[PDB]
C-alpha cells in the first residue's frame, strides 16, 4: 500500500510498501516542478523513477523512534502490524523531525506532571545519551501554556524527562540529573560561540528545548516545518560515517566554510566537556531549495563528567564517538591530536589553531558566565563536576596558547 | 537554483538527462564518448573531469554560469 | 555563460584578482596547496569536479546551471 | 606610446608600445566591470595587470594585410612612423575585422556618408600605388583588412557606394582580381578570382553552408567582389552600426598568420574541433566545420588555412564560429600550365590510414570517417553529412549555373562544376 508524502500542505510524491514489504519511493511531478522541490532526502535524490534502493526504508526508518521498546509500545497503542517504517508510519507519521508528513491514501499543570510519564543494556559501550525517543515528547506552546497538538499541525518543543539510572553488565550511570545536564552544555556551548537551541527548565523537572525545525509564518500564522535530515539518512544509512566523511560532505554545504569551522571547534568542545555520544545519528542539515544544505545547531548535548567516580566510572572510560588522527580516549587526547587531524583533513592549520586558541581563552569566563545564570535550584555536584573536569583539560590548552 | 558540491551537480543534470528523457547512451553517442562515462559520472562525480563534465554539459544542452520561499 | 574549463578558469582568476587575493592566499583559505590553484587556472581541463568545487568555495562563489546586450 | 582600445564606444583599455619597443595591452577597470566585458582575444584574457605575451604583438599583427608590400603603402600614404603594428595601426586603425577601434592616445563622425560618383568608385577600386583603396585627397578614411588579396572596404545604404570617415563603420568587403600566381614551380590562372569566389560562395550557400552574401560589382573596366560583412550590425532602432566582436583562429591560438599552414605548421582539423567543443554551438559547429572540409575537398578549396576560420566573440567570452569566407577553387587552374587534379593538397590533413591525408585525388569516404573517430566526432552525422553531397550536389551545381549572371566566364563554372561532379562519384558510390 501506499502513503502520500507531503512537506508542509505540499505533495512531494509517495511511499509504497510492495507485496513483499519492500519500500520503494517515487516523486510526484508536481513536486518536481515546483519553486519549493528538494529532495526528501540527499540520499533520495530527485529523480524520476520508482526508486527501490535501501536508502528509502532507511531514510523512513530513521524516522521513527530508534528504540525497539518505544517501537512496542506505538505497535501496542495504534493496533500496528509491525515494527516496520512503512506500518509504524501509517500511524505515527504526522509529526516527524524536519518536514515530511505521511498521509494514507485516505492543558493543565496537572495533566502534564502527567503527560509525561511511561533501563538496562547488554552491551559494554557507557552510552551517555540524550538523543533517545523515550524520555521525550513534542509539545506546542507560544503562550505561557503548553498544549498537546493534533491533527496535522506542528509541534515547537521537545521535553525532555530524565534519564534515570541506567546499568550495563559492569558499570552503572546516574543520569537521572541528565536534565540539568543538558541545560548546563546548552549554555556553555552558547557562551563559547557555538549554535545551538534555546532550552528552559520546566517543572517533575524536565528540559523544554524550542526546536529550530519550525518556524512561524511570514504572515505570523502557520508553523511551518523546515526540512532537515541526520548523517544516517544524509548518507543512506541505518561502519558509521566519522569525521572525515562528514567533513568531506560540508565542503558542499552553502556554508562551507563556517559548518566545516563550527563542526571542527565541535569535536574539540565535546573532548573539553566529556561529550562521548557525536554519533553521525546525531549531526543534521537543513534542506533547502535545489537540494543545497546547512549544518541545523548543535543539540542534545549531554557531558558524562557527572557519572565519574563513586558509583560510576573512570575517565579512561570515557570514548569521542568519532576519534581523531584512530585516537578515541578523551583523557589521552591533546591539543596536538586535533592538528594532526586538521592536517590528515586539509582543513587549515591556522583555523585549527584559531580554534584551540579562543578555548583557551574563553572557557573560564564561559564557565563562570554559566555559573551566574543558573537558578537557584540548580544541583551543585552537576556544575562541580563539569567545571572542575573542563578546567583539567583546558588546562593542556594553556599549557600550549 | 546555487549549486555547491559534485554531487549536487550530478544529480541535477541526471535530472535533466531524464525531464527530456534521454538515456545514458543517447547523451553518450551526441557528444562521442562511451556510455560508461556518463555512467561514471552521475554515480562518482567527484573524479570526472572539468573537461568531461563540459562535454555532457553540451550534451544536455545547457551551460553554467557563477553567482554570488518561505521554507 | 560558460561552456568550456578554460573559460570557466579565467572568469575564475579574474574574480581571485578583483578580490585581489593570490594564488597563495586561496590554497590557503581552503587547505590545498599553491600548484593546485596554479594547475586549474592554466590547465583546466584536467582540473576533478572536487577540486573546482573547492576553489569555488574559497572565492566565494556558487554556480548555476542554464539554458539584454546589443553586440 | 599609447592607442585606445574601444569597441563600439565602449572603452576596453590601452595598447602601449614600450619605450624599449615591446607591445602590451591592459584592459581598464571599466571594462571588466562592463555588462559588455569580454576578452579582445581569446589568446588575451580578462585580467587586472599587463598583458606582455607574445599572444599581444600576434593580435594586432593580425588585423593587418599580410604583405610587407601593402603595408609599404600604408606606411607612405600616412607618412607612419614605421611598418610595425603599432604604427600601422595608428594611422588605419579605426575600421578593422570585427569590433576593435584604436585611437591614438592624444586626440570622429559616428555615421558620416560620403558618396561616390563611379569615376571615383573606379578610381578607388583602381587604386594600387596606395593602400586599401586609401586615396591620398582624403583623410579620415582609416581602414584595415587582413588577408593577401588587394582589397578595401566600403560602406553602402540603398544603392550608392561610400567612403566611410572617422569612425564610421564599412558594411563590405570589396575584393579585386588576384590574377596570374606564377610560383617557382608553378603559374596559376586566378585572374578570375573574384567570379570563382562568388560562384564558391553560391554553391556553399546551396549546400546549406553559412556564408556571406557576394555580388559582382562594375566600375567601368572594373570588376569587383563586395562581399557583405557579417561583422558588423544595425542596431535595433537600426540607428547605429554595430561591429561584432571577432577574432580568427590564428588570433584565438595567440599565434602569427605566418605559420597559418598546417604545413609550417598551423592549427589543423583536430585542434579546432576541441576548441569548437567550447562554443556556444558546439554540435552545430563541429559539424558545419567537418561538413565545410567534404565541401573544400569537393571544390578543390587548397587554401582553407587557420586564418580563413573566425569565431564571434560574445559578452562573457564565449563564442562560435562566424560565417565562412574566402572561399576560392582551385580547379580553373588545371589543364593548360600542365597542373592536375592529383596536384591539389587540402590545407588540412585528414587522417588517413598512417599520418595525415592532404591530397584530394586520393581522399575517399574512407578517410572522412577514419577522421571522424579519432576526433570523436560521431560517425552518424559523418555518413549523413557524406550522404547529403551524394544526393544533392549534381542538383545544387545546376541551380547555381542557372543564377548566374549571363556574362559569367564559362571556363570557371566547367572547370568548378566537371571536377565537382566527379569526386561526388566517390559518393554515391557509396551513398
Ligand atoms: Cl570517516
Ligand atoms: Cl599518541
Ligand atoms: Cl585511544
Ligand atoms: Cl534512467
Ligand atoms: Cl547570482
Ligand atoms: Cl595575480
Ligand atoms: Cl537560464
Ligand atoms: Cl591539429
Ligand atoms: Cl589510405
Ligand atoms: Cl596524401
Ligand atoms: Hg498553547
Ligand atoms: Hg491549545
Ligand atoms: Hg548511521
Ligand atoms: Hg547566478
Ligand atoms: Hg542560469
Ligand atoms: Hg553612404
Ligand atoms: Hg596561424
Amino acid at each position: 500500500p501506499k502513503l502520500v508524502t507531503w512537506m508542509n500542505n505540499q505533495r512531494v510524491g509517495e511511499l509504497t510498501k510492495l507485496a513483499n514489504g519492500a519500500h520503494t519511493f517515487k516523486y510526484a511531478p508536481e513536486w518536481l516542478a515546483s519553486r519549493y522541490a528538494r529532495p526528501l532526502s540527499l540520499s533520495l535524490p530527485l529523480q524520476r523513477g520508482n526508486i527501490t534502493s535501501d536508502a528509502v526504508f532507511n531514510f523512513f526508518d530513521n524516522l521513527l523512534p530508534d528504540s525497539p521498546i518505544v517501537r512496542d509500545r506505538i505497535v501496542k497503542r495504534y493496533h500496528a502490524k509491525s515494527r516496520q517504517p512503512f506500518d509504524l508510519l501509517s500511524e505515527i507519521g504526522r509529526d516527524s523531525v524536519g518536514a515530511v508528513t505521511l498521509i494514507p491514501e485516505d492543558l493543565t499543570e496537572a495533566r502534564l506532571e502527567e503527560v509525561l510519564t511511561a533501563m538496562i543494556r547488554e552491551e559494554n559501550d557507557f552510552r551517555i545519551s540524550v538523543a533517545g525517543a523515550q524520555e521525550k515528547t513534542a509539545l506546542l506552546r507560544i503562550g505561557n501554556d503548553w498544549c498537546i497538538p493534533k491533527g496535522i499541525t506542528p509541534t515547537t518543543h521537545i521535553i525532555k524527562l530524565p534519564i534515570g539510572e541506567i546499568r550495563q553488565p559492569n558499570a552503572t550511570l546516574d543520569l537521572s540529573q541528565s536534565v540539568d545536564n543538558e541545560y548546563y552544555c546548552l549554555l556553555l556551548a552558547k557562551e563559547l560561540g557555538l549554535n545551538v537551541p534555546d532550552a528552559e527548565i520546566i517543572k517533575v523537572r524536565a528540559l523544554a528545548v524550542e526546536r529550530f525545525d519550525r518556524r512561524w509564518n511570514a504572515e505570523r500564522t502557520v508553523l511551518l516545518r523546515l526540512p532537515q535530515e541526520d548523517m544516517c539518512q544524509t548518507f543512506g544509512l541505518p561502519g558509521g560515517p566519522g569525521i572525515a566523511r562528514i567533513m568531506a560532505f560540508l565542503m558542499g554545504s552553502s556554508e562551507a566554510l563556517k559548518d566545516r569551522y563550527d563542526f571542527m571547534k565541535f569535536q574539540v568542545f565535546q573532548w573539553l566537556i566529556g561529550a562521548t555520544d557525536g554519533h553521525a545519528k546525531n549531526f543534521s542539515v537543513f534542506i533547502q531549495a535545489g537540494g543545497s544544505y546547512r549544518l541545523t545547531p548543535f543539540y542534545d548535548i549531554i557531558s558524562a563528567f557527572p557519572v565519574l567516580g563513586g558509583t560510576g566510572i573512570h575517565i579512561s572510560d570515557l570514548k569521542l564517538a568519532m576519534g581523531l588522527n584512530k585516537k578515541t580516549a578523551i583523557d589521552k587526547i591533546y591539543p596536538r591530536h586535533f592538528l594532526a587531524t586538521a592536517k590528515v583533513l586539509r582543513f587549515p592549520e591556522v583555523q585549527m589553531h584559531e580554534i584551540l586558541s579562543d578555548f583557551a581563552r574563553m572557557i573560564p569566563a564561559a564557565l563562570d558566565n554559566v555559573k551566574t545564570s543558573l537558578p537557584t535550584d540548580f544541583p551543585e555536584n552537576v556544575v562541580t563536576a563539569v567545571e572542575s573536569n573542563v578546567l583539567r583539560l583546558h588546562g593542556r590548552l594553556s599549557r600550549e596558547y | 537554483q546555487k549549486i555547491y558540491s559534485p554531487t549536487q551537480l550530478a544529480n541535477a543534470m541526471k535530472l535533466v538527462r531524464q525531464q527530456n528523457g534521454w538515456t545514458q547512451s543517447e547523451l553518450a553517442k551526441k557528444i562521442g564518448i562511451k556510455q560508461a562515462t556518463i555512467s561514471n559520472f552521475e554515480n562518482n562525480p567527484d573524479n570526472t573531469t572539468l573537461t568531461t563534465f563540459f562535454k555532457i554539459l553540451q550534451s544536455l544542452e545547457l551551460s553554467m554560469t557563477l553567482c554570488d520561499l518561505e521554507w
